[PDB]
């Protein structure tokens, strides 16, 4: 991957997985009779993974601006992020995407636990278009997770609302396997959600909404899609155009 | 869906969602009981309890342990059977009728035998 | 470490010029301060204002030591120190950077703190200054010592740490203190394993701390900068 | 049928769509039952 | 003989464990829940046994039988202990032929079950 | 004492605490909706009852006892059964109507034979005139409330949020309204049975008033029970978190020790 | 001094005149009225504050004028045309079908207060 | 029973039953408290709290820590005392009277003092 | 301390603290490769404290009546007195003064938890 990085290009590397790599290093270390420590790992198993992962980098202009991006995989045991190897890798990387079985069975796929996932880089690494709608998405979900339990007859105005958005925003994030979406397809969906245009639509129909809304936009508003893709930002004019296109489709 | 078909895949997902909702709500049941659940939540729990039981099956080899003649159920009857349940076609049927039987015809048959 | 007889006999305050700190959880001169809080709390800006304030108020320099620092974040910290003025290539800088990157072997990550500390000590002994020494992260100095110890074939102690856990910590910490010439004051970022404050690493570290500065998302979400929690932040010298 | 049962019906007609909020449709709904008791065993439950 | 009478005793005692766990919610109960809670509570009691006091199969059968089919269901819980010895003393005096059939054949013909049914009902009221 | 034993014991309590904490807040909401049903019923209680204070109406017996079906509401049902029983010593032959399963149990245990009617499934929503009437309806039909020389309603009276109070109130019959010391201070038309209706209507109104008073008292008792539940559970959590971190530590050590003993040979 | 109270909402608890739908016919009650106790039929109630008139449609209940001359009105349901044809007739026509097929008795009575409301 | 006699064994058994019932309820009590118990349980626990205090005893050697003269109670006295408590003959007596005394007499004597 | 004890005088000795002593002894023991036991202390960590604390004594009239009083300090973790080192020392000394973090935080200082504190032999010596 470094060949790409070193030559002004950009590579992505997936290590699937680093758990099993540790286990191979531990086999050699024990059979060469090197001293064992926690879980019988050798005292340089941290160094093993940090040597590997700091090789992912974004080079300066002087050095060609090439890039290497790493998606290492770690398998936990019963959700235990405190085990030795997960501890190591977690503290080396720039953030975690955390998957959970409970969410998976719920329908939530990909099964990303949003409260526990982070990207230490954050906004800097986001298409401005998506950032303009994602900013408030993070909030509405945070507020939704606090009030989650209240989901069972006597609930006031504000908390009933947080429940209505939350459920639908959660539902928008469901996505079929092998079906990645362009940014210009992503923003109208999150725009619609975040702004309330989904609240009237029943929870089971959000999936069919996404499909129809995208093709309606490709049929009738392809100019807006094209501006999102090409400019990567949203003028106040775009915002209002989106607002109109969304309001238009919701009623139909 | 590419392998079992879309219909099969959907029943599977929804059976699993019903089951997980039930697992989820088990802590509200244990402390506050069934009365506190929502209208749509009560119905999900009642369907889940049936589904749990419907998934049980008398094996031919397990006959000495049960005294129940073994049952073997075709994949297509399994899908059709569970689909019907998820659509609410057998809501009036009590739990025990789904326990330790074959396909849906068996459920119907046990239900009538328990009432008589 | 400075001799017993060389020690200052009275605790005294190091004036930071930051209101919350000076009033509610004042730093000890020649003491150690636990800095708590991760990203998105204006931690680096907080560090950089202490560098600035100690230099303008007390005429003292700073040394920033990244122990097991992410290379990505040293590059960010350096680029930000130049933008902020605490480092000035063309002019005069106020801080020295010493980095022991995560990808260096355990022996390097265990000694970097001492490297940073020695530069800080020189300003105290030779130039009679009140110096700041920043260690980010002191937990990472502990783990490096665990790793070195393991590699040497020593039998690990409770929870997998090195048997010399406390003396390793004391050989570093005892050097940060006030002498007759001046003082080294250390602000140390502290990671808590598993959020278990009874874990050997934090428990040993905490024995040397005299104050804590807690940076919190709840304070910044309210729009309060510096995002210092006024209740959590505690100082032994509030007496 | 009693005087308050009669008054009830006259209040439930004058009930039975936008002025008809939730606590109105509810004031017209009861899930209540009555079971008779003697010797104590019961004469099986009946809707109120 | 022992198998015949202890049909689903294990599954039933499991049904009883479930039902008892629930009622601990202090809620009122119906015929079904109160009946099994009654039967299971007596069946548990029936199985308590002193040390050094092993019983013969022909002694065990009629006890389990009286339990499982419900002949104990209307007897006070504290009295199950004394019922055990008295039922056996009654069976040893009057229906001693019954016991012998059980011990020597080790099985219960349709006729034996009927004989045992009537022998229990007779004792249930003094 | 195993790690596994501890982790599942701690998640169990963590949920109990989250549940009661939601329940306490659902209660406060449910109580404010109940203070509006309680103020609007106690005002009608002084409009309706002002007549009787003036006509100075004064009094086998019918006891109507009011709680609910729901528990986890402190000692609502117990200390009302106390009030009923204490009253039932000074006249044991009384007939009993129970409104709500919990009070029926309490009383079925201690006076099984006095109980002749039981009303059911009241716990959930606020009390309403439609139920009060339909209940009042059966008292007249099945229980023949008309013929009783004395009718007592027993119910719980919300003194504050922190405290309720078991109370009794009489229902005067047709005969008793007529014969009241100062019925003649009023110019009633003696045409078609007016004291009959002024009783059947009071049966319903005064029941409603008591139910609404018992409700508000119950909801305040459940709010405070759920409050102490949450607090007690949140205490356990702390103690169990600490036990958890000890045990997590000890598992790492003990596992290391075996690894080390095996590496000494 | 007037006490007008419904179970769910208290309405009024100084007035110049109140009009109630009593046992047979409408009645007016001024600042001094001799204590009376009267049923209230399912009809209209009009409170006066000077020349200010505010009419209500009501379920029924009871009026009492106390010694201290205070009037006491209570009813279950309590503005005239402002709150109450299509809402009404869909249910009320469907009552005639219930009189033939217990349920017969109550349904029969729905006609007197439905037809009385339509007459205002 | 062959060593201590049936009565002693029976009493010991029933003390143990009572206490075990109380032990099995610790969790519910600590979170929810006495109000959520059934009526049987509330009685059993109230009795168990006394038996537990009644099992305390002032020791002659510990006189300095208890503040009270030490008591030696005879086996036969102990059996009859506990027998009676189990029979609900002292249910009206406050818990504190059972604490740190000899046999049942001491209990009765302490209950009298506190009534003042 | 013992010099005063042996010469008819009285010394008080504060060991601040034995927790840190035992951490130091565990360092030698592990470096010497003595087998780690509970919390990785060596089998003889009780003995380390027991032989030390037994030297604090009240001597007879024949031995000159001197005395050495010991106030050892032990640090708990999370207010846990059931732990190895804490209980070893409890089973050596003649009572404990337990200082509770919850009391200390409230501002009750000294933060003595009265039910958990005890003097095993001190009553006979208390001013009347």
């Amino acid at each position: 991957g470094e060949w790409f990085r070193d030559n002004g290009k950009h590579a992505l590397i997936v290590y699937d997985d680093l758990s099993k790599q540790a286990v191979a290093y531990r086999q050699l270390s024990l059979l060469l009779r090197r001293p064992p420590g926690r879980e019988a790992y050798p005292g340089d198993v941290f160094y093993l993974h940090s040597r590997l992962l700091e090789r992912a980098a974004k080079l300066s202009e002087k050095e060609g601006s090439g890039s290497l991006t790493a998606l290492p995989v770690i398998e936990t045991q019963g959700g235990d992020v405190s085990a030795y190897i997960p501890t190591n890798v977690i503290s080396i990387t720039d953030g975690q995407i955390f998957l959970e079985a409970e969410l998976f069975y719920k329908g939530i796929r990909p099964a990303i636990n949003v409260g526990l996932s982070v990207s230490r880089v954050g906004s800097a690494a986001q298409v401005k278009a998506l950032k303009q709608v994602a900013g408030s998405l993070k909030l509405f979900l945070a507020q939704y997770r606090e009030v989650a339990a209240f989901a069972q007859s006597d609930l006031d105005a504000s908390t009933k609302q947080t429940l209505v958005r939350g459920e639908r925003l959660t539902q928008l994030l469901k996505q079929n396997q092998y079906s990645p979406l362009a940014t210009e397809e992503q923003v109208p969906l999150i725009y619609a959600g975040v702004n309330g245009h989904l609240d009237g639509i029943e929870l089971s129909r959000i999936g069919e909404f996404e499909s129809s809304f995208l093709s309606y936009l490709k049929s009738n508003h392809n100019e807006l899609l094209t501006e999102i893709r090409e400019k990567g930002e949203l003028s106040k004019e775009l915002l209002a155009s989106l607002k109109s296109a969304t309001e238009s489709f919701v009623a139909t | 869906a590419a392998v079992v078909g879309q219909e099969h895949y959907d029943v599977a997902s929804k059976v699993q969602e019903t089951l997980q909702t039930y697992k989820s709500l088990q802590d509200i049941i244990a402390i506050l009981g069934m009365d506190e659940l929502s209208e749509q939540d009560k119905l999900t729990v009642e369907r889940a309890r049936k589904i749990q039981r419907f998934l049980s099956q008398p094996f031919a080899v397990a006959e000495v342990f049960t005294g129940i003649p073994g049952k073997l159920v075709r994949l297509k009857d399994t899908v059709a059977s569970f689909k019907a349940v998820l659509e609410g076609k057998y809501d009036n049927i009590p739990e025990h009728a789904f326990y330790m039987v074959g396909g849906i015809e068996d459920v119907v048959a046990k239900a009538e035998k328990l009432a008589a | 470490p400075p001799s017993f007889a060389e020690q200052s006999t009275s605790a005294e305050i190091l004036e930071t010029g930051i209101k919350v700190v000076d009033l509610l959880a004042p730093y000890a001169r020649g003491g150690k301060i636990g800095l708590f809080g991760g990203a998105g709390v204006g931690k680096t800006v907080f560090i950089q204002e202490l560098i600035n304030n100690i230099a303008k108020a007390h005429g003292g320099f700073s040394v920033f030591t990244g122990v097991g620092e992410r290379t990505r974040e040293g590059n960010d910290l350096y680029r930000e120190m130049k933008e902020t003025g605490v480092i000035n290539l063309e002019g005069e800088s106020k801080v020295a950077l010493v980095f022991g990157q995560m990808n260096e072997p355990p022996g390097a990550r265990a000694r970097v703190a001492l490297t940073g500390l020695t530069i800080a000590e020189y300003f105290r002994d030779e130039e009679g200054q009140d110096v700041l020494l920043f260690i980010d992260n002191i937990f990472r100095f502990t783990q490096a010592g665990s790793e070195v110890s393991a590699l040497l074939g020593r039998i690990p102690s409770a929870v997998g740490y090195q048997p010399t856990l406390a003396t390793d910590m004391g050989l570093l910490q005892e050097r940060i203190t006030t002498t007759k010439k001046g003082s080294v004051t250390s602000v140390q970022a502290v990671y808590v394993p598993a959020d278990d404050l009874t874990d050997p690493a934090p428990a040993t570290t905490f024995a040397h701390l005299d104050a804590t500065t807690v940076l919190s998302r709840g304070i910044s979400e309210l729009g309060i900068y510096p995002a210092v929690d006024p209740l959590d932040s505690k100082s032994r010298l509030l007496d | 049928i009693s005087y308050a049962a009669y008054l009830n019906v006259a209040a439930q007609a004058i009930r039975s769509t936008e002025l008809q909020t939730a606590s109105v449709l509810n004031r017209s709904q009861t899930d209540a039952f009555y079971t008779q008791y003697k010797n104590a065993s019961e004469p099986t439950p009946i809707t109120k | 003989a022992l198998k015949q009478v202890a049909g689903s005793l294990k599954l039933f005692l499991a049904q009883y464990r479930e039902v008892a766990a629930f009622a601990q919610f202090g809620s009122d109960l119906d015929a079904s829940t109160k009946q099994t809670l009654v039967r299971g509570e007596r069946l548990t009691q029936l199985l308590k046994q002193n040390q050094y006091s092993p019983l013969a199969t022909e002694e065990q059968v009629p006890l389990i039988y009286a339990g499982v089919n419900g002949h104990l269901d209307g007897i006070e819980l504290s009295r199950i202990g004394e019922f055990e010895s008295s039922f056996l003393s009654y069976l040893k005096s009057n229906h001693n032929e019954l016991l012998t059939e059980i011990r020597e054949k080790g099985e219960l013909s349709k006729e034996l079950l009927a004989s045992l049914k009537s022998a229990t009902e007779s004792f249930v009221a003094t | 004492a195993t790690l596994k034993e501890v982790e599942m014991r701690l998640k169990s309590i963590k949920n109990i605490e989250k549940i009661t904490k939601t329940m306490k807040i659902v209660a406060s909401t449910r109580l404010s909706k109940a203070e509006k049903a309680k103020i609007s019923a106690k005002k009608m209680d002084e409009a309706e009852q002002l007549f009787y204070k003036n006509a100075e109406t004064k009094n086998k017996e019918l006891i109507v006892a009011i709680t609910s079906d729901k528990g986890l509401c402190g000692s609502i049902h117990s200390q009302l059964a106390k009030a009923v029983r204490r009253h039932l010593n000074d006249q044991p032959n009384a007939d009993i109507v129970t409104i709500g399963d919990k009070i029926k149990m309490q009383l079925l245990r201690t006076h099984p034979n006095n109980i002749k009617l039981s009303i059911n499934g009241i716990g959930k929503d606020a009390p309403t005139f439609q139920e009060s009437a339909l209940i009042a309806d059966k008292l007249l039909s099945v229980m023949k409330a008309g013929t009783y020389p004395k009718i007592s309603i027993f119910y719980n009276d919300p003194v504050s949020s922190l405290s309720f109070e078991p109370s009794e109130k009489p229902i005067f019959n047709a005969k008793t309204i007529e014969q009241s010391p100062s019925f003649g201070k009023f110019e009633i038309d003696t045409d078609a049975n007016v004291p009959r209706d002024l009783f059947e209507y009071t049966l319903a109104n005064q029941m409603l008033t008591a139910m609404a008073q018992g409700y508000a008292a119950e909801i305040s008792a459940r709010r405070n029970a759920m409050d102490n539940a949450s607090k007690n559970a949140g205490d356990m959590i702390n103690r169990y978190s600490i036990l958890y971190n000890r045990t997590r530590q000890a598992v790492i050590t003990n596992e290391l020790v075996d690894i080390i003993t095996g590496a000494s040979s | 001094k007037l006490q007008f109270a419904l179970p769910h909402e208290t309405l009024y608890s100084e007035v110049t005149q109140v009009n109630l739908p009593a046992k047979s016919g409408r009645i007016g009650v001024l600042a001094n009225h001799v204590p009376t106790v009267e049923q209230l039929l399912p009809g209209v109630v009009e409170v006066m504050e000077g020349s200010n008139s505010k009419k209500f449609f009501i379920s029924g209940g009871f009026a009492t004028v106390q010694p201290d001359s205070q009037l006491c009105v209570t009813a279950i349901e309590a503005p005239l045309e402002s709150f109450s044809e299509n809402i009404k007739n869909l249910l009320a026509e469907a009552k005639k079908n219930v009189s033939s097929s217990r349920e017969a008795a109550e349904a029969a009575i729905q006609v007197e207060v439905l037809e009385n409301l339509q007459s205002v």
